[PDB]
């Protein structure tokens, strides 16, 4: 009971101070991210076959792992993709909830098992098994305006002095060096080689022999002759270092390497380059750690940057062309200011409505307590301060201050119209509202929790909001039972000080009472208009575009350039430079970087990414959406290749609204051409159908490949061994490695490779003569036939079946399940041996996303049971439960007046307003029943209860509305989400208060007259 | 112990064997140590038979290990699928009498197959570092693997003492059998 | 962290005391005895 606490107020004070101490001790120890982990744990295997047709890599380095990687702990689905450049990556997504680490080790064990069947090169290159964080933490770039250091010098200095040093930093996961350390590049020349009668094996063995480390040996190594005293670790030195040293190796009369091969200090590989403001420079792509925060780690990396900025040589300069931490910090700090403004607005309206500060120090002293508690529980449950949880708190503040308001207001009303002492008045008020508050706690839980069990990323999104607000309202009501009684018993002083607002209030209350009477004279037309509102609510709810986490202006945007399938880097460089020159004329573009040769859809020589960032919102003259549209339009012309700019994704796997991702896979070994033709047929049959919106593929189009048929007959005739021809080809253009060599105190590499000027055209392959057995040497042309063909370069596997990705989003008037079954029906027409399988979000929306109706049913049942137990009557609960359409009415009317979508934020605000409306209705009908139990006529008992409940309802309503109004008028960074949550909650509040105040007593009269 | 977390215990075993994975013979290491939370009895025993005898047991064998096992392991619930039948494989039944008759050793046949069936990879002509003026880059390729009995039987083989260049079909019956003939299956007396 | 363990422990005892005897003076009188115990403790340690 609350009476006890009242008599022992210092007890409650302590119950509060303990919560306070725990919260102030718990806040600084909480991970501070923007959005929590939503994607399932994707263990990403990576393998590289340096220089092989994608079709060979798939059939040789992916089929094995495919046949073996399976049955591991809770593996949900595993996909694989082999690109042009010879890289095959396999994303295995496990069952939700599982741990990435243990399962990753499992995958490691499985991979270790198939290490033999793997070709030699793959084995020597290793099979990476990362944890797959798809978010680049930050780009640390290094440019030099003075041009004293070129692109290669810059990359060397980065990979030497900085990369290994950035990794020695708390929170860094992976540091992609988009460069390479200087390496002893040896460009051989096949013409002079053949002329000398040599071969690439000759030069390789010459290096590996004339350059080799030697095991040291320790003079006196035990056992030693009895007597020996002084030992010494005799070293040995056997790898050439200087350019000249390498340029003087006699192969087979004596012939120096400089005679047959040029030698220079190039790089390990020229895969990636980096343009920045036009200036060629280098960069390093930081990759957050799988399980760390974001803002703290990135700020620590910036500190590490400011530390390394001192020893930076002359000419160089550091830069951060992409940084996500400041936006995260601004968002969180923005939400926190919203909490503070909401609390101060509650304080203000409380002073306005209760006439003195003695009453305002009640919800201002209790609300923080509750919030503090929530923080503690968030720690003890593994949560993390983020926009989700913080929006939950700011959405819960209304309910919290509502309970506080109810208590204090009732204590005041009693203290004014009874002439009681604050202690006795509070005692009486708690006697009358001790139980309804418990019913409130139960119904709140029954509308919050049973909506926290849906599966999927969206399920986790919900879980955050739900668990945070539920723990907050539980603490709020527990406080309302423990502390507030003590507050209203001790802190409150007898009301004596009289402010011309009293007249206005009494006057409008009497007007409402008369109006109410006039309304309950027409219960049946009231019911009519109520069903009209319910229908209008259902209409807006079923005929509105549903979305997920709408877009925003994060300050930057990613422009991906995808050239044809046979283009060269230079082409890509031309496109990126044209894009850069197009963006030069804007004032909003602050920094513009471009990774020439990398791509989130796989690496290559025809793919580029440009992370263009804009200035802060303070000094902008356009929005990121307008800028991206301008970029797209300006790109669609004047250049070539699909170069499109795209806004950052709100959350992982949450960019396109309901863009179901399907995989058309084979099941009868139909072969790639048949599968491709069937997919084109399905794409046609889908473009021809309604209820769709731009069905499109995801794999690159076909590619021009070159198949070199080797005439064995001619080989055995002329006598050359097949091995010789094979080796000549594989060593004609393959970036072969040999061993290490010391230079500048580092162990750099020495790579042998045919000089680029002699391995570009196809005709050059013909100059690759080979010594024949008949005393002559034959050109490779007379034995190989180059046959062109068009084969798919992008190879894809899904659940061990050759598959093709197909993504699409449904139009208006179409739900998600309708589009799913529409696609199902469309694929069931395809020829035999062609199955389908959804994936990721699309998949979740089929397996366990028909639970929303089930969950809502569970919630409604529990709400009915709780109310029924609260009133011991099977008729009253329906009165309160009928308050849903009002709250929704407000939400929809608001969502329409601004044009937002039915996004998850709108739904959680809907839950918050539904809860508050149920609260209002509960208290109204409870006081009505109480007055009805004392012989007072229901016709006037209900009216009197409403007349009494008017002040707290308007009080709490105005408080919450004014407190969330910033979320509605917010401007600046991250204001989008603020809007998507404030418009809904604001309209909901408006309709809830203005409609419930009238309908809830009308509902009570209707129900109690119905029996 | 009964009721112990099988996952963490499997992890413990993985850790303990890690400390012993560097001492095992090289073959053992490069053959893998498959550590799995196991079971004793088969849940069920899926099989494929051929009542019309249109397919020999070897043909039925490959089908299950090339279009079933991989697709049956994904079923929620399938922990392991042990295939009592081996995938098809090009078998070279050499004849040591003829091997000696020409002067060769099985090591030689092994080298001839490894060389006339070599795997090549040219990469992609026009790869970085590109030359001033490169706007095309077709990913060329080389094919050096045999796919049919005809190509395997005609594999050259230098004759050690005499000089005659013989084919593989001279010293070895080349045919397609199963990888390993370890297990067989009798379903109701019929081979399957 | 020897200061926070004595700062937090002392505060916990004070809070519990105030809850138990519904006053702010009684827990002060109870807390005022801690330095005497620490006094002897320090005396014993220095002497030994």
């Amino acid at each position: 009971m609350s009476q006890f606490f009242i008599r022992r107020p210092v007890f409650a004070w302590v119950i509060a101070i303990f919560i306070i101490i725990f919260g102030l001790l718990s806040i600084p120890k909480l991970p501070i991210a923007r959005f929590p982990s939503v994607a399932p744990p994707q263990v990403n295997i990576s393998a590289t076959y340096p220089g092989a047709t994608a079709k060979t890599i798939n059939d040789s380095v992916v089929t094995l792992i495919e046949r073996e990687l399976s049955g591991v702990k809770n593996l949900l689905y595993y996909s694989a993709t082999t690109d042009t450049s010879g890289t095959a990556e396999i994303t295995a997504t496990f069952k939700p909830g599982t741990d990435v680490e243990m399962a990753q080790v499992d995958v490691q064990n499985k991979i270790k098992a198939v290490e033999a069947r793997l070709p030699q090169v793959v084995r020597q290159q290793g099979l990476q098994v990362e944890a797959s964080s798809s978010g680049f933490l930050m780009l640390v770039g290094i440019n030099s305006p003075n041009n004293q250091y070129s692109e290669v010098d810059l990359s060397d200095y980065l990979v030497r002095n900085v990369v290994e040093e950035l990794k020695r930093v708390e929170g860094v996961g992976k540091v992609q060096s988009f460069g390479a350390e200087k390496a002893m590049r040896i460009w051989v020349d096949p013409n002079k080689l053949v002329s000398y009668g040599l071969s690439i094996s000759d030069v390789n063995n010459a290096i590996r022999e004339n350059n080799v480390e030697i095991a040291p040996g320790r003079l006196g190594d035990l056992p030693a002759e009895k007597g020996q005293l002084i030992t010494i670790p005799l070293s040995a030195q056997g790898q050439l270092s200087s350019l000249e040293q390498f340029k003087n190796i006699s192969l087979k009369s004596v012939i120096k390497l400089s005679d047959v091969a040029n030698v220079e200090i190039g790089s390990q590989a020229y895969n990636f380059a980096i343009l920045e403001n036009g200036k060629p420079a280098t960069a390093a792509a930081i990759q957050l750690s799988p399980g760390a925060n974001a803002v703290k780690t990135a700020e620590g990396v910036r500190a590490k940057i400011e530390e390394l900025k001192l020893n930076l040589p002359e000419g160089m300069e550091f830069s951060i062309p992409y940084d996500t931490a400041p936006f995260v910090k601004i968002s969180i700090e923005k939400v926190i200011h919203t909490l503070l403004e909401a609390m101060v607005l509650v304080f203000i309206v409380m002073y306005l409505f209760l006439h003195n500060v003695r009453y305002t120090l009640i919800p201002a002293i209790v609300a923080p307590i509750a919030l503090l508690g929530t923080f503690t529980v968030m720690l003890l449950a593994g949560f993390s301060i983020n926009v989700l949880t913080m929006f939950g708190m700011v959405l819960a503040i209304g309910i919290i201050v509502d309970d506080a308001i109810v208590v204090v207001e009732n204590v005041e009303r009693i203290m004014a119209t009874e002439g009681l002492s604050p202690k006795d008045a509070t005692s009486k008020a708690m006697k009358e509202i001790t139980s309804p508050i418990i019913g409130i706690t139960l119904v709140l839980a029954a509308v919050f929790l049973p909506m926290a069990f849906a599966s999927g990323s969206v399920g986790v999104i919900y879980k955050q909001f739900t668990l945070t607000m539920s723990v907050s309202i539980l603490f709020s009501a527990l406080l309302a039972l423990i502390l507030t009684p003590a507050l209203c018993a001790t802190i409150l002083k007898p009301i004596d000080g009289h402010a011309w607002f009293d007249r206005s209030f009494d006057k409008v209350t009497k007007k409402y009472e008369l109006m109410l009477l006039k309304i309950i004279k027409h219960t049946v037309p009231m019911m009519v208009i109520f069903l009209v509102i319910t229908g209008i609510t259902f209409a807006g709810m079923k005929y509105w575009p549903t979305a997920f986490m709408p877009e925003e202006d994060q300050g930057w945007f990613m422009t991906s350039f995808q050239l044809p399938s046979d283009a060269t880097a230079e082409r890509t460089r031309n496109v990126v430079n044209q894009f850069e020159n197009n963006l030069k004329d804007n004032p909003d573009v602050k920094s513009n970087t471009a990774i020439l040769g990398w791509g989130f859809s796989g690496a290559g020589q025809n793919v580029a990414v440009a992370f263009t960032t804009l200035k802060d919102f303070k000094e902008r003259t356009s929005s990121a959406s307008k800028m991206t549209s301008d970029v797209n339009s300006s790109m669609a012309n004047s250049t070539e290749g699909e170069t499109m700019a795209v806004l950052p994704p709100a959350i992982d796997e949450l960019g396109t609204f309901s863009g179901f991702s399907l995989r058309l896979q084979d099941r009868a070994n139909l072969g790639m051409p048949a599968l491709l033709a069937a997919q084109d047929e399905l794409m046609a049959m889908a473009a021809k159908n309604k209820k769709f919106y731009m069905v499109w593929n995801e794999g690159l189009p076909q590619g021009d490949n070159i198949s070199l048929k080797i005439d064995r007959e001619k080989l055995s005739a002329l006598g050359v061994k097949f091995s010789d021809v094979s080796d000549i080809i594989s060593t004609s253009m393959g970036s072969m490695y040999i061993n290490d060599f010391p230079n500048q105190g580092r162990m750099q590499q020495v790579i042998v490779q045919v000089e680029a000027k002699s391995r570009m055209q196809l005709k050059d392959i013909l100059n690759l003569k080979v010594m024949g057995s008949s005393g002559q040497l034959v050109s490779l042309s007379e034995v190989v036939t180059p046959q062109w063909n068009k084969a798919p370069q992008q190879y894809n596997r899904y659940n061990g079946r050759p598959s093709l990705s197909i993504a699409g989003i449904p139009n208006f008037d179409t739900s998600s399940g309708e589009a799913m079954r529409e696609m199902e029906q469309l694929i069931a027409k395809l020829p035999k041996g062609i199955g389908y399988e959804w994936t990721g979000i699309s998949l979740q929306e089929k397996q366990s996303e028909s639970q929303m109706a089930f969950l809502l049913g569970l919630s409604m049942l529990v709400v009915f049971l709780v109310l029924a137990a609260l009133y011991e009557s099977w008729a009253i609960p329906l009165s309160v439960m009928l308050v849903v359409p009002l709250g929704i009415f407000g939400a929809i009317i608001a969502i329409m007046s601004r044009g937002l979508m039915n996004d998850v934020f709108f739904k959680i605000g809907l839950i918050t307003i539904i809860g508050l409306s149920a609260k209002n209705a509960i208290l109204i009908v409870e006081f009505a029943k109480m007055l009805k139990e004392e012989g007072m006529s229901l016709i006037e008992a209900t009216v009197a209860a409403a007349k009494l409940r008017l002040r707290p309802i308007l009080m709490t309503s105005l408080a919450f509305t004014c407190g969330v109004i910033p979320l509605v008028i917010a401007t600046g960074a991250s204001s989008e989400t603020q809007h998507a949550l404030g418009t809904g909650v604001f309209g909901g509040m408006i309709s809830a208060t203005i409609l419930a105040i009238f309908f809830v007593p009308v509902f009570f009269i209707f129900i109690l007259g119905a029996v | 112990k009964p009721g112990t977390d099988v996952e963490m215990a499997q992890v413990d075993v993985q850790n303990k064997i890690k400390a012993v994975e560097a001492r095992l013979p090289q073959v053992v290491r490069q053959q893998g140590l498959q550590v799995e939370a196991s079971s004793s009895g088969f849940l069920m025993l899926v099989g494929i038979n051929s009542p019309n005898n249109q397919y020999s047991e070897v043909d039925l064998s490959d089908y299950l290990v090339r279009n079933v096992v991989e697709e049956l392991k994904r079923v929620e619930g399938v922990g392991k699928v042990q295939s009592f039948g081996a995938e098809k494989a090009m078998r070279i039944w050499v004849d040591p009498n003829k091997l000696v008759s020409y002067g060769l050793s099985i090591s030689d046949v092994n080298n001839a197959i490894r060389e006339n069936n070599v795997e090549i990879a040219p990469g992609r002509l026009g790869d970085l570092p590109a030359e001033k003026g490169q706007l095309i880059t077709i990913p060329l390729s080389a094919q050096g693997q045999l796919s049919s009995l005809e190509q395997f039987k005609n594999i050259s083989l230098k004759s050690k003492t005499n000089g005659s260049v013989i084919k593989l079909s001279d010293v070895a019956n080349v045919e397609i059998g199963s990888q390993a003939y370890n297990f067989a299956i009798l379903e109701n007396g019929k081979p399957a």
